[PDB]
């Protein structure tokens, strides 16, 4: 029904109290660097030390940031993303991370029958596909636009191109146009609604290149994402293997999705 | 005959003792009393595990 | 007078020895990997 | 408000008491062919709108093969119902589609290449979707030897699905398996069944029924969610399922887990 | 020990095995596997079975497995391969294997007959038995048919390796069988069976053990399941046995109890 | 359920249709030279009080061929055996497997060994041509009088019988070489009496008995015995005190398969 | 192996009646151990 929402929880502070998965994610720099074919399988037997029993632990790759980008997947009880740094991928690691690491909800979105808008401040624009070029127009209340003319689209004001994954947000209070690229991408009007425990980023070199909200006011920096410099990748795996206990101690479960998909498409 | 894989390396000391003294919260008493006056015996030892 | 039976219950362990006491004694084989399930048949070509 | 933490609830039995839900149809190919129309879309869309629903909500997405329609069902909308058009022919697959779209599977990834595996309960299974699947399983004893099939290859283990789309199997509990695919193809998925989805429901338009969900062969029930009606012209399924659209509606009920309440309950 | 009384059991409200398994040939000849039976012995040993007292048997043909049938193990799941074309014979199979039959033998060249209550019924068994009937007028004639003809008849079976007949009761018919090819026994069932269940494989559970039109009583006992390959239907068999053990129940007869009791 | 075993009934001192066929060898008929006997006996029973259509009859060609499976049917069985100076032990092997109830457990020779535990446990080897060869080995697991790798120096105690009943020492092991694909055997447990079946013999003296122990080997008050020159006189004999052997009996031991065992996998 | 059992127990069967009470309860006084339970045999 509702597991209890309206009848609230009762406590006490004199009361003495005194199979799970985990997934990994590797950028393909780690398979070249690697020139093995049974790391894998000892990758294995260490989280069995670390206290995995076996069958308890699956490898994912991913050969972009770029690539990893569109339609985000998820795959175990906890998931850990080794984001390797980059100086001109910036606002993708930050996009991947904050669509990875915050929850969203939206609804679908077209360009044929209607015009769009958000209604609030916290709500953003997500597209992700092969594509993703995009165009956006705002108008007044004369149905009219101011710095693009609403026929012609040459001169729209361009917010995307060349790009496989954005998150945009423009101004509440005016519908807009857009010169998506419809076959080429795809995009949704999603709102954030909370963080999520069941991801976590550890980002290998770099000096934290990352904002979670767009607000120049807060850049909250979480306990969630870690940040450890590399020059060798089996010194950035098994550093990871020796605290895993505290990062399983840093998320929590309790937040699983059902379906792979790190967010909730509802029509 | 076969190419033999490894063995299994065994949990490491260190979080055995942080669970080990988890396990302590749901211990009963009056059982535990029970128990603890009863003798086992080396066959009482292993034959439960 | 009950300590024999508290006796065999509790020395229990050794035998497990004794056990490889005997196989140290024991002669051992392996028997190889057996072919199961059907076989096809085959013929001879026209013989001229 | 107070979420994750089930505390109970109290109601009574002393208070009698005195649009935003959305239908999502599918619909399969050769009735299309045989409707000879392009508007038909639009009169589906002007009687809902006649029958209190408004115009603008529902949606029309189609499946081309049953076997194509296998893969990836992500069958995200507020209420969902499948008309499947029966085969004489093609049985199991209708089965198992039924079975995985009507429950929630909640599911890890696997890496077959490497690990050993081994099912847990009778509420766990292995979905396997995408192209073209044949499955290759080898069962093990208690310390890594082959039953039936030779581990020092991969050529003589016991296939049990060949030129499938989607199959979910359910192993023997309590023992170890080899397993290979070619993960290049389609994917396999260690599925726990946590709990039957309430947002679909399937009805089957053709010969007679054959639908159950439970891979248990003593519990083969008939639930709710699936129904059966007979045909000789699509035209008046559809309007029937219309006719009545209001009884299937009253019949399902909002997806348990988008609710705002199921946060930090599987999805949400 | 005390058997042969009735003798009633008050209570109160305070307080080796075998697994049977018959399949039809073109089954192992699909697995083209030879060790297979061993490889199932090891996994119903995984799920708790004694090691060397499982048994398979195998039929050729669901008709051969209608002939002399005899079920003698503490557990039997016996699995049916469908077909549109058979529906009688699998119904009235799964009935004789369903029941307890009291049976007495049959000389239909130096009698009439009848039956007596609803609970009895004709079987026949054989290689090729085709049986024809004539009931007869409460004077002993015949009607559309005569004592003295045999072609005359009401056929009512053909060649079937098995049949049930059963006609209208309190009346006398005069029949046409070939005895040396086939034996029919008068029987009548008494109870359910709890030594056998039945797992049909493809169809729609058509069964019906009952002569009675009026209800067609489904049960706990045969239960269906579909295929795409042998193995998995054995391997749906050996994981989910416990709940089928749990169905299947000790032979009600086989305890030393119902001794004098119309044991069998 | 249990109907009560664990319950004592209690009484007191104060207060005070089935069917019947017969069994006959093929000789009796063919000295007959009729059809319209079997019409005969029929009516008679009518006659001395059945309800017509109740008393049946099968035949049975040789004491050898009846002696491959009998099915007792009928929940009344007076089966008339013939006697005959030579084949005393068949006829007696026979009388006992139908007299008390067996049951019955199939064996495998070819991969293990067998013992007999109480002092009531036989074997019972059925087949058109039964061979039976035996090897006792004592507790170290080797022959005695009898190489394990070869069978020609065994024990033969018979040869392409119908029947055999056979008996070892309770509880040493043997090596067991028997035509398998010509005859089966089958360990069996002899649970008790079975009260549906009689035996009258024609011809000499008292051969039959019920057991295999020396001690005890009774003229049971069931199987019953006449004199015989014309079979006429033994079909009519029985008839007329046929209450009495009805009275012998008793009709609530029938079994629910017919067989003259208990087949147990 | 089942058959020497059987002849002690018809051994034992017989022996339960010419054995000795209060010699018995003297006996069970003191502690038995392997060395005295089949070692004196």
């Amino acid at each position: 029904q509702n597991y209890g929402i309206n009848l609230p929880i009762t406590g006490s502070m004199d009361i003495a109290y005194a199979t799970s998965t985990l997934c990994l994610y590797y950028p393909t720099e780690a398979a070249t660097e690697i020139n093995d074919n049974s790391w894998k399988d000892t990758l294995s037997q260490l989280f069995l030390t670390k206290g995995w029993p076996t069958g308890s632990v699956y490898f994912k790759e991913y050969t972009n940031i770029a690539s990893f980008s569109v339609d985000p997947q998820l795959y175990c009880d906890y998931n850990v993303v080794l984001m390797k740094y980059d100086a001109t991928l910036q606002l993708d690691m930050s996009e991947l991370a904050d669509l990875i690491l915050n929850e969203w909800l939206c609804n679908p979105m077209d360009i044929t029958l209607y015009y769009y808008q958000q209604t609030d401040e916290a709500n953003k624009w997500i597209s992700m596909g092969s594509s993703c070029t995009i165009k956006v127009c705002p108008l007044n209340t004369q149905t009219l636009g101011i710095g693009c003319l609403t026929t012609d689209a040459t001169t729209f004001e361009e917010v995307a191109t060349a790009e496989k994954l954005v998150i945009t947000d423009v101004v509440d209070g005016v519908n807009h146009k857009l010169d998506v690229t419809t076959a080429t991408c795809t995009i949704r009007n999603c709102k954030k609604l909370g963080p999520r425990e069941n991801v976590a980023v550890i980002q290998v070199g770099g000096s934290d290149i990352l904002d979670i909200t767009a607000d120049p006011t807060t850049a909250p920096q979480t306990e969630r994402m870690m940040r450890i410099n590399w020059k060798k990748w089996w010194q950035v795996f098994y550093t990871v293997v020796d605290y895993v206990d505290q990062i399983i101690q840093v998320m929590s479960k309790r937040s699983r999705s059902l379906n792979s998909a790190a967010f909730y498409y509802r029509v | 005959n076969s190419v033999t894989v490894r063995q299994d390396l065994e949990r490491q000391l260190g979080e055995l003792r942080e669970e080990f003294n988890a396990l302590s919260q749901e211990i009963a008493m009056s059982q535990l009393i029970d128990l603890a006056l009863l003798p086992l015996d080396m066959f009482s030892m292993f034959s439960g595990i | 007078a009950s300590l024999i039976y508290r006796q065999l219950l509790t020395n229990s362990y050794t035998v497990d020895l004794s056990d490889e006491i005997q196989e140290i004694g024991s002669t051992k084989s392996q028997n190889v990997t057996i072919n199961p399930g059907p076989f096809a048949q085959t013929g001879y070509a026209p013989v001229n």
